């Protein structure tokens, strides 16, 4: 389930950004490293479902 | 499918009934066969008549439902008799004529229902009611289709 | 030999393109020139006036539509063998019908009986019957449509 | 034999397969139950394959239907595959339902042959 | 560009701007009609043979 | 044809038409576009020029006003050559303006180039000189059935006028 | 070119979900008759 | 919907009429065959009334 | 509604996990004829082990 | 012009390929037939009894093609039913006649006196021989094939065999187990195939049979070893003088009179010659073009 | 039953044969016994239960240990021969889409556009099933011939035989490609197309991509051997074949070179953007994975062992779970 | 004339057919990240460059 959610999120992010649609849930430009919102969202999507499954 | 193909196999190609057949009956289990039922076969004529009438009713109802929309329209040379081709029962086109004075568009009988009217939308439907025959021509309320 | 080299360079060329995309920004500002009082952007080997980004996208869409429908809208004109054959068959049938009914009077026995009845609501036929042959067949087809299947 | 109650877990697919296999060749299962199980296993096979074939046949016609004729490839493929999936599921479900129902009946008969039901006293 | 060149040549041919080749200009371009005859002959022969048999 | 054969004849014709353009009903609107758009203009005004520019923004304009004093045959040949080629960007829709003011010249051009896919007369009261020169060409285009008259008020919504003119041009393009 | 674009797919899905609205409204719209 | 209900009711009626006649196959090993016979049954009078 | 709710999560992937036989944890006070069921359960557990 | 030349070239290429393939097949078949004749000259039949007869060694190893065209001296009891399959014997129309030979028996009757069941017979079908069309009424159902084997010398052998289960006792105390065995040596044959072009077509509904269907024969004769019989079916052979002069039908098989293969070297050579003639003619025609 | 049943019966009979196990039916066909135990209906059902996988294994053995029959190959590639048969022409068009003017005929530079151009002809002789006869005839050529030459030979020997056969039968594949790449329907059958090509270009054009075809055939043979073995290096072999996927695309582009359908010339084949080399890689790999070609004769020892193990598991399915092991038996 | 007009009414814009719509739908250009294309030094990093390259196509 976590892998399916992560894959769906990655594909949706890539496709929506290919048309410009980007959710600014995090900062558009992060502090320090200044990573893009897209990269930060990709990292968060990779990280979160594993943590949730681990907790449950 | 839901009426014949499934019933044909479910009634004549098995001996175990469906789970829906025994869920309500508290009786010992048994198998069913079609060679020892209705020796005086009144069920055969009943099934045949039911199937014929149901198919006829379904066709007539589909034709009536699809027969209110307007598929093609053409005002006459004097625009007195508008020739319109609607959907025929066999899926073809059927041509009729309507008198200019017959068609009209009027507010609904419940004035409070105006806001809930189909024509209120920009890409909706507008019904011209030929009052002579009490007929309806449902034109597509949109600019692209009209001349 | 050349295609083997090309296949070897396929991941190589793709990697080079990826490196170029990474090391290059999609911004050059080398297209828009103010031609006299008209702002024209480089369009292929020439210029094209730009009023809005939406306008430029619309012009591109129109050109793309022209290019995509170029071949199909260049359909063969005089490929009319089947249509001509259909027209000829219909004309031949109509001519045979007109020949078979060249010299028949309009009124029939019923029409004669129509002259000996009080049925003034029904009217006597007074026109040619060619245009409405097999209207009974049409009515039979209408009546059997809801009962055939 | 298995627990009975709303809170109890339903019989699993692997459990049903194991029960059918046990009823198929147990030396403690009567001949009538064995014949019933064999007849159930034999006839139930036709329904699923017939349903899958019906889906394959009907879905082909639906792929070339009037409106289905001039749709984009993705939508046309999806619409065409829609009937096939429905009919295949119907056939497989019918086969599984018949088999499992007759298996449960055979299990009840075998339990009766061994009096393995509480409050079932002759 | 290749499609543009091919389409330009085809457009010339269709609109009548036929090639001017050494003062010998093709002022007409058409095609003849060929009818399926071998299938008809085969059908007639097969029908005659079947009738005889 | 008899009133009973009309349905069968029309069905047969519609079925047979598919052999000429496959998916014609699936491309009827697209086939509404011309193949190599050739346009003849008539009219002269500010709003007229605005409408010409808007409708022919993607099209190439031919300055037939410049081609003045040349022989009819030479002018027709030059106009056809201008309208019988695609630009490097596959731009082939050519609109000749201020041409030809002579019905004979228009007939020669039509014989050369298989007829203009569009002929547009701007019925604008702000236009005062166009009808003074292209009356014969207008009459020839009316006889050919290609002249489309866009009646434009000197004052009003330019965008609405552009939409109406674009619809008229699209529906009135001749294959 | 570009194949399955999620924006295009969502636009098509939204158009499909707004398709039967007109026919439903026409079926549910009040007519001009009142048979008391 | 009425047609679907009618189909369900027909299936129920067929199943109900079937249980009144118990026809089952039994294997005679003397001739090494299995033959299908029919016999009556004894059940609840409440079940019969239902 | 607003108190501790008894849990409903349970094992769902073991063969005959609910088939419990009589033992010291069960006091062996089961049905008098449940010995056959217990033996069958034990044999099935041996099969699935 | 171009169409005719291309068609001629394609036809020539296809016919040349077919000719080469059938020529290689003919050479391989000639080698195989020479080897088969040389091996058949040996006359050393492997014994089929005991654990070998319960499951035949070819069936046991699933390597019938390995044991193909071998001499086997088998023990068994012949079944009454005889199956005739339409086939030409020495150019004369007739029927290949096959009869099952029950090689082993099994008795699971622990209550042998309480109930008298039928022994489960593990049997192998043997083609009793070939009969002419004119003698179709000559074949006797359950007819005697040959004299039975003599009584065993070992007094410990006058009982059911350890694996074969056959009791060669001239006076069996269990008269329900009394039996007279038979022993015969013959050659091996693989199961034939139903090929439309090979005229091996069986109208099973009409009782007309031209393709040797072991499964169909088993279904007809109710043989317990269905798959074992379907593995292969042996054509019984005799050591010369198979049927000299008598009303002996079916006539048995001799050393050089056994049924040759349908895909024989002669058939392969004929197909090769036809394809080669086609290829040569097509090449000559293409050259003429 | 006097006019309709005599014709309608075969359809229901065929439907039942497709929906029932005929062999099992045959077992129930003859009721009775002739003196051998185990001839009852229950015994027949007991035998038939394992007999399904038993007959499958016997058919596999006949495919491997016996000479080949084309129908069996057709039986192995039935999904590839009839239903997904037009996918072959679709893939051919997609490979040829790099030099086709389909972009001017409303076909996108993608699999969707390739299908739309293919579907623009319909679902008939000129549609998605156009050239299916030629495709089937090609399938009846090199694969059957090479498989006849090398029944159970090694990978290298199989590759050599396949190369020889593919070199032998190039023109048929070239003609099939030309018909599949002819979007305007300018070819009136295989014979007419062959006549026009012969009169127009010369015989040499029939094998414009024969070497690339041989190389791709070797790669596909390696991939098929890996897939049959199930080595878990089958994915590695798939990746390796995907590395060489440009060879098949180049061969397809060369096959239709400098013709009316293609707006480019043979030299222009060397000027194409490299992005065109991976045009239909995804559809080709998907077809080669889902609707794969299977030559059961050329299956590896690992493949045979895996099949035998599956059959052994299926046979082991017939056992009593709660069976009690007694001290005396 | 009916064949020329495809039996479709002249002076009627009509609705473009589904394929045509798809022809319009699949022809539009891809919309890459404009912000990633900005001249900001924050976009000049390697991670931002890779994101722009993968996102702007």
């Amino acid at each position: 389930n976590s892998l399916l959610f992560t894959a769906v999120s990655w594909f949706s992010i890539y496709q929506f950004a290919r048309k410009g649609a980007v959710l600014p849930v995090l900062r558009e430009y992060g502090r320090y490293f200044g990573t893009h919102r897209l990269f930060r969202q990709y990292l968060h999507t990779l990280v979160l479902p594993l943590l949730y499954t681990e907790y449950a | 499918w839901c009426a014949y193909f499934v019933p044909y196999n479910i009634f004549f190609k098995t001996h175990m009934p469906l789970e829906h057949a025994y869920d309500n009956l508290f009786f010992p289990y048994f198998q069913h066969t079609h060679f020892l039922w209705d020796n005086n076969a009144l069920h055969i004529p009943t099934v045949g008549g039911v199937a014929i009438y149901a198919t006829y009713i379904a066709l007539s109802y589909i034709n009536n439902i699809w027969k209110d929309y307007v598929v093609r329209a053409q005002f006459s040379k004097d625009k007195e008799l508008l020739f319109v081709t609607r959907v025929s029962p066999f899926g073809t086109t059927e041509e009729e004529v309507y008198e200019v004075a017959h068609l009209e568009h009027l507010p609904p009988s419940v004035r409070s229902g105006v806001k809930d009217l189909s024509a209120q939308d920009a890409d909706g439907l507008v019904d011209v009611t030929c009052m002579s025959s009490q007929r309806s021509l449902v034109f597509y309320k949109g600019d692209q289709y009209w001349n | 030999f050349e295609s083997l080299n090309t296949v070897l360079m396929a991941p190589i060329y793709s990697f080079l393109e990826f490196k170029l995309k990474l090391s290059s920004t999609k911004i050059n500002t080398n297209h828009y020139y103010v031609i006299n009082g008209k702002l024209y952007i480089t369009y292929n080997d020439s210029f094209k006036l730009f009023t809005t980004i939406n306008d430029y996208f619309n012009d591109l869409n129109e050109l793309s539509n022209t290019k995509l429908f170029f071949l199909y809208r260049s359909f063969n004109i005089y490929n009319i063998k089947l249509n001509s054959l259909v027209d000829f068959v219909f004309l031949k049938l109509i001519l045979f019908i007109h020949l078979l009914y060249l010299k028949s009077t309009n009124y029939n026995r019923f029409d004669y009986r129509l002259k000996q009845t009080d049925w003034g609501f029904y009217i006597n036929n007074n026109s040619n019957y060619i245009q409405n042959i097999f209207s009974g067949l049409k009515y039979i087809w209408r009546g059997l449509r809801f009962w055939i299947i | 034999m298995e627990p009975f109650g709303t809170d109890e877990r339903n019989w699993t697919h692997e459990e049903k397969d194991i029960i059918t296999r046990f009823l198929k060749y147990d030396k403690h299962v009567n001949l009538k139950t064995a014949e019933m199980v064999y007849s159930a296993e034999v006839e139930s096979a036709y329904f699923g394959k017939a349903g899958a074939l019906a889906g394959g046949v009907i879905s082909a016609l639906f792929f070339n239907f009037p409106i289905v004729r001039n749709l984009p490839i993705i939508r046309r493929s999806v619409i065409g595959v829609l009937p096939f999936l429905y009919c295949y599921t119907w056939g497989k479900n019918t086969q599984e339902e018949l088999r499992w129902l007759k298996t449960f009946a055979a299990y009840q008969r075998f339990v009766v042959y061994h009096g393995q039901h509480c409050k079932l006293w002759v | 560009l290749a499609f543009i060149k091919e389409a330009n040549e085809m457009i010339q041919q269709n609109t009548g701007n036929l090639p001017w080749d050494g003062g010998k200009k093709k002022i007409f371009q058409g095609q003849a009609n060929k009818y399926l005859e071998t299938p008809y002959y085969l059908l007639a022969a097969l029908s005659g043979l079947g009738l005889l048999y | 044809m008899n009133n009973t054969f009309k349905f069968l004849h029309q069905v047969i014709s519609k079925l047979t038409l598919k052999a000429q353009v496959p998916n014609y009903g699936q491309y009827s609107h697209s086939l509404k576009r011309p193949i190599n758009p050739k346009v003849v203009v008539f009219g002269n005004s500010s709003r007229a020029y605005e409408l010409i520019s808007s409708q022919f923004r993607n099209f190439n304009h031919v300055n037939g006003l410049e081609l003045k004093g040349q022989e009819d045959n030479i002018q027709a040949n030059k106009v056809a050559q201008s309208v019988l080629s695609i630009n490097d960007g596959f731009q082939d829709g050519y609109y000749i303006t201020d041409f030809p003011q002579n019905s004979k010249q228009a007939e020669r051009l039509d014989l050369i180039t298989d007829g203009v896919n569009l002929a547009l007369y701007i019925k604008d009261p702000s236009d005062k000189v166009t009808v003074t020169r292209q009356q014969e060409a207008i009459d020839y285009y009316r006889k050919t059935g290609a002249l489309v008259e866009f009646e434009v008020d000197p004052r009003g919504d330019l965008e609405e006028q552009v939409k109406q003119l674009s619809n008229q041009v699209l529906n009135g393009y001749k294959h | 070119s570009k194949g399955f674009n999620l924006a295009n797919a969502v636009n098509t899905v939204k158009s499909t979900l707004n398709a039967p609205i007109k026919h439903i409204k026409r079926n549910i719209e009040p007519t001009g008759s009142n048979y008391s | 919907l009425l047609l679907y209900i009618l189909w369900l009711e027909f299936y129920q009626f067929y199943h109900i009429l079937s249980f009144y006649g118990n026809i089952n196959w039994a294997f005679d090993y003397d001739e090494y065959i299995w033959t299908l016979e029919l016999d009556t049954r004894r059940t609840r009078l409440a079940n019969n009334y239902i | 509604l607003f108190d501790f709710n008894p849990s409903s999560i349970k094992f769902e992937k073991y063969p005959f996990y609910y088939w419990i036989n009589s033992s010291q944890l069960t006091e062996f006070n089961q049905y008098r004829k449940f010995v056959i069921r217990d033996s069958i359960i034990y044999s099935l557990n041996n099969y699935i082990i | 012009n171009v169409t005719g030349k291309v068609a001629l070239a394609t036809l020539g290429a296809l016919t040349g390929y077919g000719a080469f393939y059938h020529y290689n097949q003919y050479l391989n078949l000639s080698a195989r037939w020479q080897q088969i004749q040389e091996n058949i000259a040996k006359d050393q039949p492997f014994d089929v009894d005991g654990f070998d007869a319960k499951v035949y060694p070819w069936v046991r190893e699933n390597n019938v093609n390995d044991w193909e065209y071998k001499l086997v001296k088998m023990r068994g009891y012949f079944k009454d039913q005889r199956f005739f399959v339409r086939r030409k014997r020495d150019g004369k129309e007739g029927f290949l006649v096959f009869a099952p030979f029950v090689t082993a028996v099994e008795r699971v009757n622990h209550r042998l006196k309480q109930k008298d069941l039928l022994p489960v017979e593990y049997s192998v079908f043997v083609n009793l021989g070939w009969v002419p069309v004119e003698n179709k009424k000559d074949v006797e159902l359950g007819g005697e094939v040959c004299p039975p084997m003599d009584a065993p010398t070992d007094s410990t052998l006058f009982v059911n065999d350890t694996f074969t289960g056959f009791n060669p006792d001239p006076a069996n105390p269990e008269d329900t187990e009394q039996v007279t065995l038979t022993e015969i040596t013959g050659i091996v044959r693989r199961g034939e195939q139903q090929d439309i072009l090979a005229r091996r077509r069986n109208w099973n509904k009409e009782g007309i049979y031209n393709w040797v269907d072991l499964d169909y024969m088993g279904k007809i004769f109710r043989l317990f070893n269905l798959d074992a019989i379907n593995t292969a079916y042996i054509e019984r052979v005799v050591p010369s003088f198979e049927e000299g002069e008598e009303g002996l039908y079916p006539i048995p098989a001799t050393k050089d009179t056994f049924e040759r293969p349908l895909n024989t070297p002669e058939r392969h050579s004929t197909f090769f010659n036809f394809y080669a003639a086609t290829s040569a003619l097509s090449f000559i025609s293409m050259l003429l073009l | 039953a006097n006019f309709v049943i005599p014709y309608l019966k075969p359809v229901a009979d065929f439907w039942n044969s497709l929906c029932i196990d005929q062999h099992q039916d045959s077992l129930f066909q003859f009721k009775g016994q002739t003196g051998s135990l185990g001839t009852d209906w229950t015994s027949k059902y007991l035998r038939s239960e394992q007999d399904v996988y038993n007959h499958k294994y016997l058919q596999y053995h006949k495919r491997v240990h016996e000479a080949p029959e084309l129908t069996d190959v057709i039986s192995d590639n039935v999904y590839r021969l009839t239903l997904f048969a037009g996918v072959e022409r679709v893939l051919s068009v997609r490979q040829a889409q790099a030099i086709l003017k389909t972009q001017f005929a409303g076909a996108t530079e993608n699999i969707s556009g390739a299908f739309q151009t293919v579907l623009n002809g319909g679902i008939f002789r000129r549609g998605y099933f156009r050239g299916a006869l030629l495709n089937l005839l090609q399938f009846c050529g090199a694969p059957y011939q090479s498989l006849i030459w090398s029944r159970n030979s090694g990978i290298t020997n199989q590759v050599i035989v396949s190369s020889i056969f593919e070199a032998f039968f190039y023109p048929l594949d070239t003609v099939k490609t030309l018909i599949y790449n002819d979007v305007q329907g300018k070819y009136k059958g295989a014979f007419h197309c062959a006549s026009q090509v012969v009169q127009n270009a010369g015989w040499s054009r029939l094998y414009a991509g024969i070497f690339q075809k041989l190389i791709f055939n070797s790669a596909l043979i390696f991939h098929l051997n890996q897939v049959w073995d199930g080595s878990s290096q089958q994915w590695a072999s798939l990746a390796l074949v995907a590395a060489a996927y440009p060879l098949l695309v180049l061969k397809t582009r060369f096959q239709v070179a400098g013709t009316p359908l293609a707006l480019a010339t043979s030299n222009e084949v060397l000027k194409v953007n490299r992005k065109t080399l991976y045009a239909g890689l995804v559809p080709y790999l998907i077809f080669n994975t889902l609707f794969a070609y299977e030559f059961a004769a050329w299956h590896s020892s690992t493949a045979q062992e895996r099949v035998i193990g599956g059959l052994q598991n299926a046979m082991k399915q017939f056992s009593s779970p709660a069976a009690e092991q007694v001290w005396s038996s | 004339a009916h064949r020329s007009n495809l039996y479709q009414s002249k002076d009627i814009v009509g609705e473009k057919s589904f394929h045509e719509k798809h022809l319009e739908q699949q022809t539009a250009p891809y919309s890459g990240v404009k912000s990633l294309e900005e001249p900001v030094s924050q976009n000049k990093s390697f991670i931002n460059s890779l994101m722009r390259a993968i996102h702007n196509h």
